[PDB]
Order: C-alpha cells, then structure tokens, then sequence
C-alpha cells in the first residue's frame, strides 16, 4: 500500500512538463514535482525498511528520464538537486542491497553518468562526485569499469582536444580511491600514476585541477615510496622552464611531496631538486622567490637539508660553498 | 568535507 503510493510519486516525477502559454499551471506542477521529491526524501532518510526490491527499478529509472539529458553549450536546479539528493540517500541506506541494484545501476548508467561531469555547474559536478564515489564503493563489480572509462577522459582530455569541466572532481574520486589501495602496487596502478597523472601537469588548464592531482600524487608516494624518484624528476621534467607564477603551483606540490618523503629517496632527487630551487630564489618574479623561500619553515626539509648540507648547500649558494 | 577512503578489494 505504502509501497505502491512510493512508486506512483517515482513515476509521478517522471513526467516531464512544459506550459507555454499558462505559466500559472506550470508553477503548479512544478511545485508538487518539487514537494514529491522532498517528500520522498525524507522518506527514505528516517524511514527504515522503506526500501524494497520492486522500487530500485523505479529509482533507478525515475534517475535516468531526469538527469540523463542532452548538456546545454541549469535554470531547473531546485528540482536537479532535489533527484541528486534522493539518488544519494538511497544509495546510503542501510536497506540498499546492491545485490539487487546491480541489475539496473550497469556499465551504460555510470557511462550516461559520467557525461554529466561536463557540466558546466560546480553545484551538479559536486553530486555527481559524491554520487559516482559512492556507485564505485558499493559496487565492486563496477570498479575495474568504472577506472577504465577515468582514464579514458584524461587520455582525450591531455593527448586529444577534449576539454573537460570535471577533471577537478574525477581526481578528487581517485584520491579517495588510491588512499586505500592494496600492499603491493598492481602494475596497471603504477603505468596510471606515470602515464596519466605525470602527463596532467603539462596541460595549459593545469590551474584548475593542480590543488586534486597534487593530492593522488603525494598518495601513491604514500603507499609505495619507490615512486618518489620518476615523480620528482616527471614534476623538474615538466616544470615551466620560462619564468611564470605557474612554478608557484609546482613549487606547492613540491613541498607536499618533500612533507611525506623517505630520507633514502630523498638523496636520490636532493640535487637536480635544489638546482631548480635555486633558479626559484634567483627568480624575478618575487612571489615564485618568496615560495620557495618558504621552504625553510618547513622543519622536516631543514633536517634533509642538515643531514645532506655536504651536497646542497654548494648548490643554493655557490658562492659561499664549493663541491 | 573530503571523500571517505575506499579499501581495495577483490572481485
């Protein structure tokens, strides 16, 4: 009884309507979508067992005829966010059996999903991101695809001219994932940190998404400290050789790589490290010197400086040491 | 608010 009446207001909000030349009735149907959907909201959210098998499709579905849409080059946010919203409380019931929600959550939803990324409103891409991270953690069976059509994205959006307004939020997903990889690196773990995280800092909209891609960077150095080396020299290799405030962006991800660093991975980047950090102090500009310059209120780096002062120090002032 | 670490697993 209760079960059916959830099913008709799913069904009720798929109904999409339009008034032309009634803008009072149109305000009306509006107005019950969006009351529908709170209803529904608070439903599911502080109602236990309320989530039955022969609803997922009906969620599912009622999901799909909302959001899955042709992107503009959006105006109905209050009824978007509303979906968004409820999508995410049904995934984080304690009632979802995703044993169940496999059937209709497959590989063409989270692809269909995903396109929505290229939104071009931050408000929708923080759903989405929330929502792809929690299909990704409840269903392992999507994991392996869900990561294969990631580094699809990145590949056209680095190699190819595809642009991409959610590069910011696929590696804030990716962050979460790398935090809790397995013991040992699997080799296709090791080619994505190298052949696609690596290559991110070379494209020209770096500004954007640096602040995520810096964070998988110092997480896979994190787990497997034998990285830090074709890292170090990939972030040197890729450094802006012309002078600009962009070095002030590396010389940030350079000091939060050095913070979680190994003392015998250190000495094996310390002197091609300090040789650009010494173009830095010599820089014109005032505010990449001033960064770099900063890296002496960092207590850890002062001890890898005091413990290795027999190999840098010749290099930040020539002038005074010699080798 | 950041994302909650998600464990590796195996299937």
């Amino acid at each position: 009884d209760q079960e059916k009446l959830f099913i008709q207001k799913l069904r009720q909000c798929c109904v999409l309507f339009d008034f032309v030349s009634d803008p009072l009735s149109d305000l009306k149907w509006k107005e019950v979508k969006r009351a529908a959907l709170s209803e529904m909201v608070e439903y599911i959210t502080h109602n236990r067992n309320v989530i039955t098998e022969p609803i997922y499709p009906e969620v599912v579905h009622m999901f799909a005829v909302n959001m899955f849409r042709t992107l503009p080059p959006e105006a109905a946010w209050p009824h978007l966010q509303l979906v968004y919203e409820f999508f995410l409380r049904f995934l984080e019931s304690p009632d979802f059996q995703p044993n169940i929600a496999k059937k209709y959550i497959d590989q063409k939803f989270v692809l269909q999903l995903l396109e929505l990324f290229d939104s071009e409103d931050p408000r929708e891409r923080d759903f989405l991101k929330t929502t792809l991270h929690r299909i990704y953690g409840k269903f392992l069976g999507l994991r392996a695809y869900i990561r294969k059509q990631i580094n699809n994205i990145f590949y056209r959006f680095i190699y190819e001219t595809e642009h991409h307004n959610g590069i910011a939020e696929l590696l804030e997903i990716l962050g979460s994932i790398i935090n809790g990889f397995a013991l040992p690196l699997k080799e296709e773990h090791k080619i994505f940190l190298l052949k696609v995280l690596l290559p991110l800092h070379k494209v020209k909209s770096l500004s954007v998404y640096h602040p995520q891609l810096a964070y998988c960077v110092v997480q896979f150095l994190e787990k497997d400290s034998t990285l830090t080396e074709p890292v170090v020299m990939a972030l040197l290799k890729y450094w802006p050789k012309t002078h600009s405030p962009k070095e002030v962006m590396f010389l940030n991800e350079l000091e939060e790589i050095l913070d979680v660093i190994e003392p015998s991975e250190f000495v094996k980047i310390m002197e091609p490290l300090f040789r650009q950090l010494a173009k830095c102090v010599s820089s014109p500009h005032f505010q990449v010197a001033e960064r770099a310059l900063y890296y002496w209120n960092n207590e850890y780096i002062m001890s890898l400086i005091s413990d290795n002062a027999a190999k840098i120090l010749p290099i930040m002032f020539p002038s005074l040491y010699r080798n | 608010k950041k994302l909650s670490p998600i464990i590796e697993d195996d299937r």
